[PDB]
């Protein structure tokens, strides 16, 4: 078996979250289901209506030291914007990569993003950086490539 | 494997 999670976009900041349960459901005649989330570490006071299609979507991937041969310019990723009053996940696209050679710490790359939300951007390491889940078919092409 | 923590507002 492989365990399918997912994140939901949150009216409030835009940001999305890590859904811990879907509580219940609710249909409109104009379409586009909702459903009812508890939020990952948050508790009810933090429950929220979100739209299914256009805000609910499989779990973006915080990426292993090895895994920035994944991160591409283009790519949109799930990227953590750390300022001073708030921490979010927020969804940014790729515009060019550093890559340098790791060490004992791990990945030392380094990647130029843009939020999609405030066209604002910023260097960050890969510490910061969730792939999305699709872009472990790289990977796996990658692996092919190995010595048997 | 894990996210870091949000926190909001
Ligand atoms: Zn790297």
């Amino acid at each position: 078996s492989v365990s399918v999670e997912f994140e939901a976009k949150s009216a409030r900041d835009g940001a999305w979250y890590d859904v811990a349960a879907f509580l219940s459901h609710r249909l409109f005649e104009s379409g586009d289901p909702e459903v009812r989330v508890r939020f990952s570490g948050f508790g009810a006071e933090e429950d929220e209506w979100i739209n299914v299609r256009k805000c609910v979507r499989q779990r973006s991937l915080p990426c292993e030291a090895t895994e920035c041969v994944a991160v591409l310019p283009g790519d949109l990723i799930l990227c953590f914007q750390e300022g001073k009053d708030q921490a979010l996940y927020y969804d940014a696209h790729v515009l060019d990569a550093q890559r340098r050679r790791h060490d004992v710490g791990g990945c030392r790359c380094r990647f130029l993003v843009r939020y999609d939300h405030d066209s604002s951007e910023e260097i960050v390491p890969l510490r910061k950086v969730c792939r999305r889940p699709e872009t472990d078919y790289r990977l796996q092409i990658l692996h092919a490539a190995r010595a048997a | 494997r894990t996210k870091q923590t949000a926190r909001k507002s």
